RNA sequence: GCCCCUAAGCGUGUGCUAAGUGGAAAAGGAUGUGCAGUCGCGAAGACAACCAGGAGGUUGGCUUAGAAGCAGCCACCCUU
């Protein structure tokens, strides 16, 4: 938190992403530029990979958007912000994920109504 | 070892500590070591 | 174009001469003497620190409301007699601004 | 130097507050 | 050197070192200055070294005022001769420094390169010397 | 491993391959075979393969965009004529120019959209003084 | 304060025979001119005291300049043992005062040192690097300048120049030829160049005659009077002209220490070859990644990693 | 002057000194003390944070056979 720049993040993190249909958190360790890039290539259609401080984050989003959820900012984890998808996309972020073991998928926060332990085991099947 | 009144750095890589009781330079060129005396 | 004027609690003198002067410093207070088109030449202590606050932060040709216990006057610092050593405010000749 | 140096340094005593003959 | 065209009395009194300068206590012509801390006969060997050294810790631009002049002469008797006989011959050129007096002065637009300078001058000086500033 | 830039024609990659297959051990006439089979067609000006060494042998290739920001100075015919860059700026080029070449070696270029390549590929090539 | 004890020494002796009647005239003398107040250090000067017109102060500062100037040969000793022990060539411009020298030095590097048209401008020899054309490192030192007859006294003023002609390699001779008749002037220098070489009893080096000054020459002489001498070199460095011919006259008579090499270095060598280019003069290396053949002119050391890959031809 | 020699205080309160400084003297120099100011506070360190990425265009152009981010000169851009 640094006042002016932390309040011109907040504004980006709050107006700019919160506004989707899912939020997904993935706890990114070891992941190399490239091997970044080429994942957000493949999902490409959805989510924006958006990371900064989880405290920063937290006292933004769950605080003047999104609610119910805390736990998911005590970690080195970048939110998705499903673009359009609900679940469709959720494939990129889950077998292309747990192919390379880092990037450990976290969330399926459907609808921005009630948060869950990932319910990507269950619903990002389909 | 340089034996002076007056120890400085000689190069960024140089430190002034205070060992002994005694103002010397220490550097990872010993060329630069220096001590007060 | 103007600006607040600067506040200052300058208490009158008691007791003024060589001996007051130096011992208003060892307080911490600059002397001064305010004067001016009313005619009128009052002596007082000025704050040394908040007086040196406001004249290196509004420059010399900053307007001061001086409070003579409990009354406002406005002067301005026309002269600032400054040790050349100890760089401390030796004394102050302020002069009335009637607004 | 060191006897001419003690000798008027040691007027520097409470005793002699500063002065002795000779310095 | 600073050696003076003429004086009307080649064998003065030392000048007397007592009193902080009265005059010439503040930087009246450059950005920075040195301000003298003690009194000292400054030479004009001393002055030529001073300015030397700022001029040559400068390089190229910059401007250097040196305030004061060496037109006060010491004389010094001949070597190995008793005391009386006369006084004897100018020997150095002095000029007589009060604390507070301003010695040289600096205009140069980076800052650090002009207190080097000063602190080379004050090195090549004989009293202790602060670097001043004309900002008060 | 190497991205060992050789001129993307076969005509004597020698100063390049030599001394950086010394010491990785690969021969030289099967890496000059294996180059020559690869740059069949791609004779252009210069291409950068990683050979990626493996355990003993790889002779493998990693082509992403040969020309980059050295097309410029080969399309302007203008070559080593950039002493100071941004200063004595040569081969004027306008972008209404490059923007046609940017988009034909227009491959990989960590770029995901025509904008952002084409500010990626005007600031390379301003490196060597260009009026684009 | 080498070059002031030096001339404060010279001075000294020069004083000590003639201190009675010259002695006491000039310890009068107070106006501050040649010799009177004309001190032995340089600016300002102590002329109040010149050289201390008095029997005991005389002897006294003597021995005490010669026992400083023991020091100073030692000191310079320690600061030439590098250029010594790196067995590089050195080449001393020798010459008459004027006459370039300075300006010769400065214009065959890239050097700063003082270039004054007035005499003796130069009291210290000053080292510098240089690159013959064929790549070749050496040091060219300019030194201080000759006269017709140098006063004895100088001996220790002039002992760094003499050393730097006793090591030396080229002897580069600088002479002016807009002087009248500039053969004094290369007598002059040759007759204390012959003096230094008996006294060090050392093979004469070589001694590339240069002439300067000749944009500022009458151009009197068509080829033979001009240029009356049959190989000297003519140079001018103010008008940057004739100094190549002068690179590689000094690069022609300056004998190499390296050997000429065929060695066919790998490619999977690699440090093998850089380190040839680096110390060494490559010419003629072949753009085959196959075994080359670079004929360069290795250094010692490097000529006896040949075997490696020296092949026969 | 007041620990013993040596008369009277190993006096009282608070603080400082580590140098036997006290109990002799420029420049250089503190991980000693209070005091003040200026940045970062985001928790009397911050994005100098124990673990991670630190990329890509590209080996940026002059330079030679080498200049690969770091013989030497030019500025030093964009993408993610
Ligand atoms: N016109 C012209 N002038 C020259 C030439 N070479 C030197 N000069 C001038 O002659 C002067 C000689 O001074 P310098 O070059 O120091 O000669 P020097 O031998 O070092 C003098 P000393 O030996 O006493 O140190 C210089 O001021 C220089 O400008 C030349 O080729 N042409």
């Amino acid at each position: 938190m640094a006042k002016a720049d932390k309040a011109t993040a907040v504004a980006d993190i709050a107006e700019q992403f919160k506004a989707s249909t899912a939020t997904v958190v993935t706890e990114y360790r070891g992941l190399t530029v490239a091997n970044l890039a080429e994942l957000r290539r493949a999902l490409g259609d959805s989510a924006t990979y958006t990371v900064a401080k989880n405290t920063l984050v937290k006292r933004a989003a769950s605080e003047a958007g999104i609610e119910g959820l805390d736990e998911l900012f005590a970690g080195p984890t970048a939110i998705a912000f499903v673009k359009g998808e609900a679940v469709d996309a959720a494939k990129a972020i889950k077998k292309f994920a747990k192919d390379n073991k880092a990037l450990v998928i976290k969330g399926g926060y459907m609808d921005g109504k009630a948060l869950s332990v990932a319910d990507v085991e269950k619903i990002a099947d389909l | 070892m340089k034996v002076n009144p007056s120890v400085k750095p000689i190069c960024d890589k140089c430190r002034v500590i205070r060992r002994h009781g005694r103002v010397m330079v220490i550097c990872s060129d010993p060329r630069h070591k220096q001590r007060q005396g | 174009t103007a600006n607040i004027p600067n506040k200052l609690t300058a208490n009158v003198r008691t007791r003024t001469g060589k001996g007051a002067s130096r011992q208003a410093r060892r307080d911490g207070k600059v002397p001064a003497v305010l004067y001016g088109h009313g005619t009128d030449p009052q002596h007082l202590e000025l704050n040394a620190r908040d007086f040196a606050a406001v004249l290196r932060s509004h420059g010399t040709n900053a307007i001061l409301t001086l409070d003579i216990e409990g009354t406002e006057q406005l002067a301005l610092t026309k002269a600032l007699d400054v040790h050349p050593i100890r760089r401390n405010i030796q004394h102050a000749d302020l002069l009335v601004v009637q607004r | 130097a060191k006897r001419g140096r003690k000798k008027r340094d040691r007027k520097h005593s409470k005793a002699n507050h500063g002065k002795r003959p000779n310095a | 050197m600073l050696i003076p065209r003429k004086v009307k009395h080649r064998k003065q009194h030392h000048p007397e070192q007592r009193g902080i300068a009265s005059g010439g206590t503040s930087v009246s012509f450059g950005d920075y200055g040195i301000q003298a801390l003690e009194h000292a006969y400054i030479t004009n060997r001393q002055i030529e070294s001073a300015r030397i050294a700022i001029n040559r810790h400068i390089k190229r631009g910059g401007k250097v005022w040196i305030n004061i002049f060496p037109d006060r002469p010491l004389t010094k008797k001949p070597a190995e001769t008793r005391m009386g006989s006369g006084k004897g011959s100018p020997e150095w050129w002095v000029a007589n420094v009060k604390p507070g007096r301003v010695l040289f002065e600096l205009s140069y637009p980076d800052e650090k390169t002009a207190r080097d300078a000063l602190t080379r001058a004050i090195h090549k000086l004989p009293i202790k010397a602060r670097i001043v500033t004309r900002e008060e | 491993l190497i991205k060992l830039q050789i001129q993307a024609g076969q005509a004597n990659p020698a100063p390049p391959v030599g001394p950086a297959l010394g010491q990785h051990g690969v021969n030289i006439m099967e890496f000059c075979k294996a180059y020559n089979a690869a740059t069949e067609s791609q004779r252009g000006n210069v291409i950068p393969v990683e050979i990626t060494v493996y355990e003993d042998r790889s002779f493998t290739f990693a082509l992403k965009t040969p020309p980059a920001a050295k097309l410029l100075l080969k399309a302007a015919g203008v070559q080593k004529g950039s002493g100071e860059p941004h200063k004595t700026k040569v081969a004027k080029v306008t972008w209404d120019q490059v923007r046609e070449i940017a988009e034909t070696k227009k491959a990989d270029l960590n770029a995901n959209d025509i904008d952002a390549a084409a500010k990626i590929i005007a600031g390379t090539a301003r490196s060597m003084g260009i009026t684009v | 304060r080498e070059g002031k004890a030096q001339v404060s020494l010279a001075q000294m002796e020069y004083m000590l025979p003639r201190l009675r009647g010259w002695g006491e005239s000039m310890s009068r003398q107070a106006g501050g001119r040649a010799g009177g107040a004309g001190g032995g250090v340089g600016t300002r000067g102590p002329g109040e005291t010149k050289i201390e017109t008095d029997r005991r102060r005389i002897r006294e500062r003597m021995a005490k300049l010669r026992r400083e100037i023991r020091d100073m040969k030692k000191i310079r000793d320690t600061q030439r043992g590098s250029r010594r022990r790196s067995e590089i060539p050195s080449v001393a411009i020798v010459g008459y005062t004027n006459a370039g020298k300075s300006s010769l030095l400065n214009a065959l590097t890239g050097a700063g040192v003082l270039v004054e048209n007035a005499l003796f401008a130069t009291l210290e020899p000053t080292t510098r690097r240089g690159e013959f054309e064929d790549g070749r490192p050496f040091v060219l030192t300019d030194t201080v300048g000759f006269v017709r007859h140098l006063p004895t006294q100088l001996v220790e003023a002039f002992r760094s120049t003499l050393e730097e002609v006793v090591d030396a390699d080229l002897l580069i001779h600088v002479v002016d030829g807009s002087d009248v008749n500039p053969l004094a002037q290369i007598n002059a220098v040759r007759t204390v160049i012959n003096e230094v070489v008996a006294e060090y009893d050392i093979a004469p080096p070589p001694e590339l005659l240069v002439v300067n000054k000749i944009d500022a020459a009458t151009g009197v002489g068509l080829a033979q009077l001009r240029r009356a001498l049959p190989d000297a070199v003519f140079v001018s460095a103010r008008t940057g002209d004739g100094l190549d011919k002068l690179r590689s006259r000094m690069g022609e008579l300056v004998e190499s220490t390296d050997a000429t090499v065929d060695v066919t270095i790998p490619y999977d060598r690699g440090d093998l070859v850089a380190r040839v280019h680096t110390d060494g003069h490559v010419d003629a290396t072949e753009h085959t990644d196959a075994g080359t053949r670079i004929k360069a002119r290795v250094p010692a050391p490097l000529a006896a990693t040949l075997r490696e890959y020296a092949t026969f031809a």
